[PDB]
């Protein structure tokens, strides 16, 4: 009866202006008797729902101060209390969701009030998030209320958007602890493109944000860049686009014109249509538009392209920022995902650790070829490919780390002659991206220098020669017999490959491996010989300077 | 076509020219199908033929007509993007034509133009708006970002990828200029040696004999 | 054609005279070009077939800078054509160049063009001249012809001395008052030479006296007022003053409007229009440079959300508390979108309005009877909107006219001669301006 009397006297005094009159008292009594807000704000949701719209602009005007007080009911934890104010912020969300022409005044005095209060911030994203898990993505009620995050954030920014963030991260970690083959499928996959949604508006005030959270974003883009419907992706091109330019105006930094430059020339970048087709936006003239299926079956060579890309922008950065630990909450993120067992997400992890990683361990290195070796047990049981293709692309990038003296840069040659003979597009593309990157890893090692890659190799393969030779039988190509042509064998279904940068690639390594035959030798590197003689005929449609 | 080709073409008069088909064309802006194809061309013409154009019409008192003709091409296109407010991605293509007529006439005329422009930034569609805004954009830039560093950047062992790779591939017409773009360029930063040392040494590696080298 | 004999009687080039080492002189005077006006081309052929019939043998040129500006400047690719135009002989028989009142403009125009102009720096043949005596060292008096016009800016002037001109770095000048103009002569600026800014009687805007020993001068299209320290400030001002009202009496008889128009549009629905606007928003910034907290960056497919209100209203009182002048030309054009929005752009608005209102005083303690009107119609389009806008009124009141309580005899007669519904709004209305 208090608060029940107190609104129905502040609404009918209101019935006529006096408005800023109703609000100082409206304010007095909000300071004064504190109590009556759990029944004032249940009221005067329940008036402004049945009122005029010109009695709704005054309702919110003396709603206004209440505000501060819900966190007094909260610091308890005892449900009563904790619930009806649970109950008042979905009774303001929906509100907030029905009246689309009070709209930004809602949000500017209703939500900017709220966005004030830390406290509470839990009990209201929990609110929001529940609103919008009443039907996922597409549902207006979730729509609205990403829209509605900003205002939340404007008061207290950093740590609304840490709890949003923190909610997302926590949830791509809770995909982990009970996995499914494919995320857009996952029993979580609602919860992170809510959340997903919620942190592209943020992503413009997070302007104002970016600076403790930048690892955490772009560990939520290399999960999200192309995944599920198409909008989606239009928002995750564009959670990228507002983060770069929120590192290029962030008022609490200071980077370099260099560093600024480097970033906005990344904006220019991702504008270009090619940015578009690695995040799996295609045929639309701009993303924002879609932003406010035709999946295409996720390229992981498109994932490696963004993340040395923002892999560019942070480097950039952390230049300039020297106390900054960015890069290295990157490498723990990815990598507790990289190797951690997660179907959907570990392929993806382990191409991003790869390419950010500054230092690699032969126990890490261990656990990449276990997973490459498990996946391929999992194919004797698409997922397992990508996995596969994964594990051989974060061997490629992690391989130049690698100590100059560790066996594992011999080792990788013969896992990426493997992988080629498995036959599967993909995998033949990032077997010969591994191989090209060994080979100019090797030669940087000056390994060649007094050596044959036939014998560099090979003496690996004596303790494996027992597994070995059971492989060249079942494949029917046998490097003991001959090494040159057998690698050239693997090498020859490249020019097959659908891809034309596949081929040019596969020539690269000939080549290479053509110079690197007669190196040892000191000949020039087009002297037929019984080494060089495979790579020569292997060249012989694709190179000038051989057939002349 | 004929305004593509303008920057080849020859005129006594061209703005004059030009604003005289601005004036005629406009009235064709008004079987159905066809009128509204007709209504595309000439809107396509007309963002041709403004594209940088000042107007004239046939001193104090000049700028005073050309205000007053800049507003009736102005309110012809209006009306015509009012009347647009297969058949409806024509009506699309119209409207974002008459857009970027408003736009280019805008871009030119900017003293007789800007306050009739705003009157533009309040109207109804928000598609119109957008791109009106990108224009006052062009405007108050117009009345630092011009990296030539990528140009004159040098890879491992002086490759200079930009400047190779352009050499290679632009037209032999402009070669004639394009020498005087990058001799100017890399001796105003004091590299003019190694973007002789990149040349020189491209001509004696694919020169036949010694008595080829630097000939024709 | 008939367009090129037109240049000849523009006279920016002319003969006359012979110097004293017996070489033909000419003038060339740079504010008598106004760029996008003639034909560069034009001009420079004018120039060559006046020297074509002398440039063979050694002569003298004299540049008169006189009141020189950006009206008058060579564009950069204008600029470097005339470096290779000429013969080479042409630009080796110049013995000597007489540069007349050189300026602030000028020297910044020679900063900004130091690339083109390397062969020129401290040149031999460019000789400065001090002071309008000292081209009698290089010419007989009774063979200087500068144009009329410069020699008139020579007689019966007001010399103030020792003034100091506030800048970054405070300079030290002599302010001159002519019947005609104001002419600002500095101490040697970079070669050392003494630089003379002119200021017309008819491009003097405002003049203010802020101390005894401090007065401001406004200058059109000048944006940032002069602002001079001298302890005869007051008498500076009276003459400057006398000077410009002699002008007037003589005669015979973008910022606000864009800012609404980017900020009102960052409100939409639409996500392009968003992005534009926000493009837009950061234009006006860098161009008007106008002081933002919370960085402006602009690009290309920045996918801004639709609720955005929180950052609109931050952008526009940061902006009502750094650039005031705005005020009246942006609230006008505020309240005219207004009556063309949605109920949801009508209401954002408001919003952003808010901090704007407060400078209005501003407007009326300066006693320009058209300023002062300027606020009196602000408040007369203030009140069509809250008679008009009924869903509003109760927010509007809440707003804006608690607010402008915070001018207020001015409010009650345009509420009074408004309602002389508007009467009943009028009354409802003065509740809330009485909380103020």
């Amino acid at each position: 009866v208090p608060g029940t009397l107190l609104n129905i006297a502040l609404l009918n005094l209101g019935s006529a202006n006096n408005t800023l009159f109703i609000v100082s008292i409206s304010k007095t009594l909000a300071a004064n008797e504190p109590h009556l807000t759990l029944e004032f704000l249940e009221e005067c949701i329940s008036g402004f729902s049945k009122s005029s719209i010109e009695l709704k602009h005054l309702c919110l005007e003396y709603m206004t101060p209440w505000l501060s007080n819900l966190v007094r009911f909260c610091k308890h934890n005892d449900d009563a209390k904790r619930q009806r104010v649970t109950a008042i912020l979905d009774k303001l969300i929906t509100m907030t969701i029905n009246e689309k022409q009070m709209y930004p005044s809602i949000q500017a005095k209703i939500w900017g009030s709220l966005g004030q209060i830390t406290d509470l911030l839990d009990v209201v994203l929990d609110s929001f998030i529940k609103t919008s898990a009443t039907g996922g993505l597409g549902s207006i009620k979730a729509e609205v209320m990403a829209d509605t995050a900003v205002a939340l954030a404007s008061g207290n920014v950093k740590l609304v958007s840490s709890k949003v963030i923190g909610r997302m991260c926590k949830i791509i970690d809770k995909t982990c602890l009970s996995p499914t083959p494919t995320l857009e499928q996952h029993l979580m996959w609602d919860d992170i493109a809510i959340l997903a949604r919620y942190m592209l508006m943020l992503s413009f005030n997070n302007s104002l944000d970016v600076a403790a959270h930048l690892p955490y974003l772009f560990h939520v883009v290399t999960f999200l860049v192309a995944t599920g419907p198409l909008s989606l992706r239009a928002s995750t091109h564009g959670l990228v686009i507002n983060i770069i330019h929120s590192l290029c105006t962030c008022s609490q930094l200071h980077f370099s014109e260099e560093t600024k430059q480097v970033l906005r020339l990344s904006l220019t970048e991702f504008s270009l249509p090619k940015f578009y087709l690695l995040f799996g936006i295609s045929k639309v003239k701009s993303a924002a538009v879609i932003a406010f299926y035709e999946r295409e079956t996720f390229a992981l060579t498109s994932l490696e392209t963004v993340t040395e890309a923002l892999l560019e922008i942070m480097e950039a950065c952390m230049r300039d920022i020297p106390t900054c630990k960015w890069l290295d909450q990157w490498t723990e993120l990815a990598q507790r995902f990289a190797f951690q067992y997660n179907p959907s997400l570990q392929p993806r992890a382990l191409v991003v650790f790869g390419c950010i990683s500054k230092r690699v361990s032969h126990g890490q290195i261990k656990q990449i070829i276990r997973i490459l070796s498990k996946a391929l047990e999992s194919c004797l049981k698409y997922n397992s490919q990508v996995l596969i293709e994964a594990t051989v692309i974060a061997l490629t990038k992690l391989q130049p780390l690698l100590n100059k003296d560790s066996p594992l840069h011999k080792a990788l040659f013969w896992v990426a002659v493997a992988v080629l003979q498995l036959d599967e597009v993909n995998l033949y593309s990032a077997g010969t991206a591994l191989l090209e990157q060994n080979l100019h890893t090797l030669d940087s090692l000056r390994i060649f220098n007094d050596k044959s890659p036939e014998e560099v190799f090979m003496a690996i393969r004596n303790p494996l020669e027992w597994h070995c030779k059971q492989m060249d039988h079942f494949v029917g190509l046998n490097f003991n017999s001959n090494f040159n042509f057998a690698l050239v064998g693997h090498l020859l279904k490249g020019y097959r490959h659908p891809s034309p940068a596949i081929v040019a690639r596969t020539v690269r390594i000939l080549h290479t491996l053509l110079t690197l035959v007669n190196k040892h030798r000191n000949c020039d590197k087009f002297e037929v010989n019984t080494q060089s003689v495979a790579y020569l005929a292997a060249l012989l449609t694709v190179s000038e300077e051989v057939r002349s | 076509v004929m305004m593509a080709r303008r920057d080849d073409l020859s005129f006594c008069q061209e703005m004059k020219f030009r604003n005289k088909m601005v004036e005629y064309l406009t009235d064709w802006v008004m079987v159905k199908c066809l009128t509204r194809d007709l209504d595309q061309a000439s809107m396509e013409a007309v963002v041709s033929l403004l594209a940088g154009l000042p107007l004239q019409p046939e001193g104090v008192e000049l700028m005073e007509a050309k205000s007053q003709l800049f507003l009736k091409y102005f309110t012809l296109f209006m009306n015509l993007l009012n009347d647009c407010s297969g058949m409806s991605r024509r009506l699309a293509s119209l409207r974002h034509c008459t857009v970027l007529a408003m736009s280019n006439l805008l871009n030119a005329n900017v003293d007789s133009g800007l306050m009739h422009s705003i009157g533009l930034g309040y109207h109804k569609d928000l598609q119109t708006r957008a791109t009106f805004m990108e224009v006052l954009t062009k405007i108050l830039q117009q009345g630092f970002e011009r990296l030539v560093e990528l140009v004159t950047m040098m890879g491992d062992q002086g490759e200079l990828p930009i400047a190779m790779a352009l050499a290679n591939v632009v037209p032999c017409s402009q070669w004639d200029e394009l020498a005087r773009v990058l001799v100017t360029l890399f001796d105003s930063r004091h590299l003019l040696y190694q973007l002789l040392w990149n040349m020189f040494s491209k001509e004696v590696e694919l020169a036949d004999s010694m008595q080829t080298l630097f000939r024709g | 054609k008939e367009e090129f004999k037109a240049l000849k009687t523009l006279s920016i080039f002319y003969q006359a005279g012979t110097s004293k080492a017996g070489n033909p002189i000419f003038y060339y005077v740079a504010r008598r070009f106004k760029t996008g006006q003639i034909n560069g081309d034009l001009l420079i052929y004018h120039v060559l077939l006046t020297l074509k019939p002398y440039y063979a043998k050694p002569y003298e040129i004299v540049v008169d800078l006189t009141h020189t500006g950006p009206s008058n400047r060579f564009k950069t690719d204008f600029l470097s054509k005339w470096f290779v135009v000429f013969p080479g002989f042409a630009y080796d028989n110049v013995s000597a160049v007489y540069i007349y009142n050189c300026n602030s403009w000028v020297r910044e125009y020679t900063k900004y063009h130091e690339r083109l102009l390397t062969g020129l720096k401290g040149s031999k043949r460019l000789v400065f001249i001090d002071c309008p005596g000292k081209l009698a060292e290089h010419i007989e008096h009774e063979q200087q012809k500068l144009p009329a016009a410069t020699l008139a800016l020579e007689e019966d002037l007001k010399v103030f001395h020792n003034a100091l001109k506030l800048a970054h770095k405070d300079t030290k000048v002599s302010i001159k008052v002519g019947s005609t103009a104001v002419q600002v002569t500095s101490a040697e600026r970079t070669q050392s030479v003494f630089l003379n800014d002119i200021y017309y009687a008819s491009e003097i805007e405002e003049i203010c006296l802020v101390d005894e020993n401090q007065f401001t001068l406004t200058i059109a299209n000048q944006g940032t007022p002069l602002t001079f320290m001298h302890q005869e400030c007051e008498a500076i001002v009276q003459s400057i003053i006398h000077i410009r009202t002699r002008w007037e009496l003589s005669q015979p008889d973008v910022p606000g409007t864009l800012l609404n128009i980017a900020l009102l549009n960052l409100g939409s629905s639409d996500p392009s229009l968003r992005s534009a606007a926000y493009n837009l928003l950061c234009a006006l910034t860098c161009t008007f440079n106008l002081k933002i907290e919370g960085q402006l960056l602009e690009t290309s497919g920045l996918c801004i959300p639709a609720n955005n209100t929180l950052f609109i209203v931050s952008i526009s009182k940061t902006l009502a508390a750094n650039e005031p002048h705005l005020t009246l030309e942006f609230l006008e054009e505020c309240i005219s979108g207004f009556s063309k929005s949605s109920i949801e752009l009508k209401h954002l608005c408001l919003e952003y309005m808010t901090p704007w209102l407060s400078n209005l005083v501003r407007f009326c303690k300066h006693n320009d009877d058209a300023k002062r009107q300027r606020v009196t119609a602000i408040l007369d389009k203030l009140i069509t909107m809250t008679i008009n806008e009924k869903q509003m009124y109760p927010s509007i009141q809440a707003k804006i006219w608690g607010s402008l309580g915070q001018l207020l005899d001015v409010v009650l007669d345009s509420f009074i001669k408004t309602s002389a519904i508007k009467a009943e709004v009028m009354a409802d209305t003065a509740v809330a301006l009485a909380s103020g």
